[PDB]
């Protein structure tokens, strides 16, 4: 998952 | 976005306040109607993945759709990594992975270089394809009524009935010609059946004025 | 749209949010009145088929008109494909493939292809060809949405002759004018009708019924 | 319109949405008051006949004035064809028989043929006929009220005078009718100051 | 008449 | 039909 | 207006509407004069005439402005036997006006004609001043800030000579304050910020 | 009189 | 901000009235979570002088402004620790002229004091939106006949305001279905919302 | 103002003009009108500064206080600096636009626009301090939330310009006892 | 006093 | 304290 639940868009994982 | 200035060079430019507030107000006013899909595409013209993430992050509320948009981006990005298994040549840039197109593991310098490259890698337009795809799933899910549940009111004008018909049809995304005449009032339905198949919507609406 | 920069070259630019919202509000406020046709043509000045598609897709509601507009585009594109069947093959290096109807509508053509046709020398203004199809269908929409007929426009009991002529040519503009000079004087009040019949220019007709 | 860019070349540019809406709203709000004439002329600065047609076409309603404007354009185009029997014909100046390329060619020519300003002259002329017609009252029917302030009376005087429009009648009506139609309270004061007094002196003399 | 009643400005005649 | 009922303008068929 | 090479530019729809709106809203308040001068920055006499012709109504003031332009042009023709009518934009073409302004050395006919317009607008603002400074007293429970605001706002419009303005401030301001504040103001030679909360 | 009563600003005289 | 002109050079430009009013109105209308990216976007390429101007133009909310100030003090004191070259007070724009800020940002290699100072502001604003979060994610239960869409909207909106990541992922998989109405008994979020019409 | 082309004078923009007149109309002299003036007057000459203050209708009490403040700063400039711009030249009263542009474009420059803007912002800060409705000593917290009390405290402190002492001193005995036992983040979470 | 009460800003003495 | 209570962002200290 590049974007997980809850983080904003473009947040570095 | 990446725009061409008056000198003719493709340069980065800050996303304008007029574009920001226009996107915020069109989400506040129209939520996820079918026509916010092209408005997003228009306001995100030439946008970088950083500018795309900024537009989505500025959206307050609607977090159910925001999360469904994230899980769609996860699917399309995981498919990109399955289709594109990745030192970089001195005139080239590293092959962008799914997380780099999403703007999470890529700097703005890296994104601009992929978009302004020759031949280019329009990571802005690839990431916008994933966003628009997820927004269509949202609009389809947020469609209130089905096309089968659209029948002409007792004295509802045929114009207002066709308006609601193709409005719900646009939101839900074959049987267009047959269900339209089948769900009209017996007043207009008999007129439409009399004209027969092959009649245009202009002829049908002029026949029920 | 495609505009000429300070350097003098024809270059694409993004459709502005001011243009986007101005078109949305004009459709929201004026629906399909006759004066929405030139407002669309002005706001779509130099627009690509992609920008035109964007202006139409941003229109919420009015889906009956939108669908009639689509079917009009289908007719003009099918007519364009009847008049321009492309003799396919190796399109010349430096030249563009002949645009079919679906390419002019922006459905089967990329933005790079549309820009190449419009900036070509000699050009193929697919933007103005597709805008011609849109304006045509919109004229059929305004014609349909005209509420009253010119035959049903008669001067009110004490309605001023100015307001009557305003309602006359407004309904005459939406509908489409053979008996324009006969029906006007005929549907006036007997007070003004006798004065107009006595004269045998609209400037003269309105100064005569003040 | 046709403008000079930063590089210094005269080039056509699309009419701006700011100019379009500004013209629509000034027609919706002010209809055909006298001050709509220069607002049209200023919003149409450097406009081509195509741009002028677009501004007039964008006007919703007021179709009586639109038609009077059309017939005036017909008269001025017919007189241009009489005076000028490629040289632009009257229909070309009106933008009906000329492409945007031809119009740009005439305006950017050296020496130029400003078909934009010629066609604008015809539009301004017809709009002056519309304003003169839509003028509700006549300058002869403008008399100072019983207790109406002399400022309000002069405001209505020169507002009616401006709308009804030309010079010999306006200059004569100003010096004579203005004092002649004031109430006897202020009228005897204005005649005591006599001609040669300025409006500033006339209005300070009737501040009560 | 270069411009006809009801017809828009900048309209191709004939 | 270049444009289908319910499909947006510029829709790839 | 003439903007920078110095080239002519059409007066902008934003400047037009900003001038029409500031006349519609504020009529002839004192701050309309610097709003006219700011919107007419670099304007040719033609652009100046366009701004005044776009003014609807207020024709009594427009006519007083014309008669003021006539006086100052007639005085210009007495001192300079560009003529005054050329400065006013009536007998000069736009090309002639651009030539006078773009000359080296220049003749700023735009600024000379604007100086006549500004002078006439001052006579209009002075005339349209509703109340006198000798009628701006504070009242029962009007805040002192609101009273001083109205005072210098009425002082600004009436355009008395600077000797009258200075003296009217030191004397009439404290003289017309309510006894609540009037007694607190009293030591002489105080500044307006000292003059405290009341 | 450079500008006449009722005549607009920038009115060509004569 | 610092922007590249048509000539291709990075030059300073005054912060625009459209950007100023847009920021003032976003603060007046919404410290919501979506105000953070709206501040970052309006502050695009901004110099610390422009950032200070954007924060000074905020009327009211002085508790948040003061908590924002104290966060800047902490990050500036931490920058002075790490870097005993622009000092922390220079990045904040208090002891640095506009010329010095431009010189650091336009340097090659650059010292983006505009993005370093924006980082401290965004950090302090995240502490403010975390504090002003009204409800907890544990207090979010689906209403009686509240649609599952509106419940999920209120869930992740409360989750977004109450920002760790191991907490968010665990609260998503567990608390979301656990706090739904029993009618819960009924996978991706799209499948979950399509299953609870 | 003076802006750099692709340094040249430019007319003050109507957008800048209308935004300034509307921000003074809406927010009068709130503390946040000071940076708005500084940002709208960015690169402004003393002539453009005078124009912005002259276009302000009403508030002529503040306008006069602003003038008297400029007089003090111009008189102080003539004391420290006995063609070099005198205080009246910086205020734009005795200097032409060419003169002001020549001072601002000089190498080395004499930024008479930023020196005159300094005097304006100074007088504006005095005005905002005068227009503060309440004093900070009269700012006390029954059931008013500690958030709203701190908002009013630092808003009155920002305009007025013993912060740590008076803040806990004027809280209600509910929050005052907690604060006296103990950062503002910690102080607000302790009285939630 | 460079600026007098009631006199505009930038007013020549 | 780089920024003091009541003082504006961008305030020169001392
Ligand atoms: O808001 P802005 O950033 O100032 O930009 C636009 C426009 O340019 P862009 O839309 O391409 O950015 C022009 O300002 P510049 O940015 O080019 O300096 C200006 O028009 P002029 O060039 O004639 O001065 C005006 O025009 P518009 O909004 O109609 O596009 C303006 O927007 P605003 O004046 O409304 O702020
Ligand atoms: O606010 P915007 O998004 O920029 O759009 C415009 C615009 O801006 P302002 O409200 O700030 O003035 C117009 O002004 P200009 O940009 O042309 O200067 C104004 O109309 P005015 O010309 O009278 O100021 C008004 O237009 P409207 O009457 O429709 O509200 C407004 O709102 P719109 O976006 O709806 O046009």
């Amino acid at each position: 998952p590049v974007l997980f639940p809850g983080q904003p868009f473009g947040q570095p994982p | 976005p990446i725009v061409q200035n008056l000198q003719g060079q493709m340069v980065h430019q800050c996303i304008s306040p007029r574009t920001l507030n226009a996107w915020v107000k069109v989400v506040e006013e129209k939520a996820f109607s079918p026509e916010v899909i092209p408005m997003f595409s228009a306001l995100s013209c030439g946008a970088t993945p950083q500018d795309l993430n900024t537009m989505l992050n500025t959206v307050g509320g609607h977090q159910a759709a925001i999360q469904m948009l994230k899980e769609t981006i996860n699917e399309e990005a995981a498919e990109w990594d399955r289709l594109h298994p990745v030192p970089i040549a001195p005139g080239q840039m590293r092959e962008p992975r799914g997380s780099d197109i999403a703007g999470t593991t890529s700097t703005l310098q890296e994104q601009i270089g992929w978009m302004t490259h020759n031949p280019p890698i329009p990571v802005g337009e690839i990431y916008k394809r994933w966003i628009i795809l997820g927004l269509n799933k949202i609009v389809r899910m947020y469609s209130p009524t089905s096309i089968l549940d659209i029948r002409q009111g007792p004295k509802e004008p045929f114009r207002d009935y066709v308006d609601r018909f193709y409005k719900t049809l646009r939101a839900e995304q074959a049987a267009t010609e047959t269900l339209l005449v089948q769900n009209a009032n017996p007043d207009c339905k008999t007129i439409l059946k009399a004209l027969g198949p092959g009649a245009t919507l202009e002829e049908m609406m002029t026949a029920c004025q």
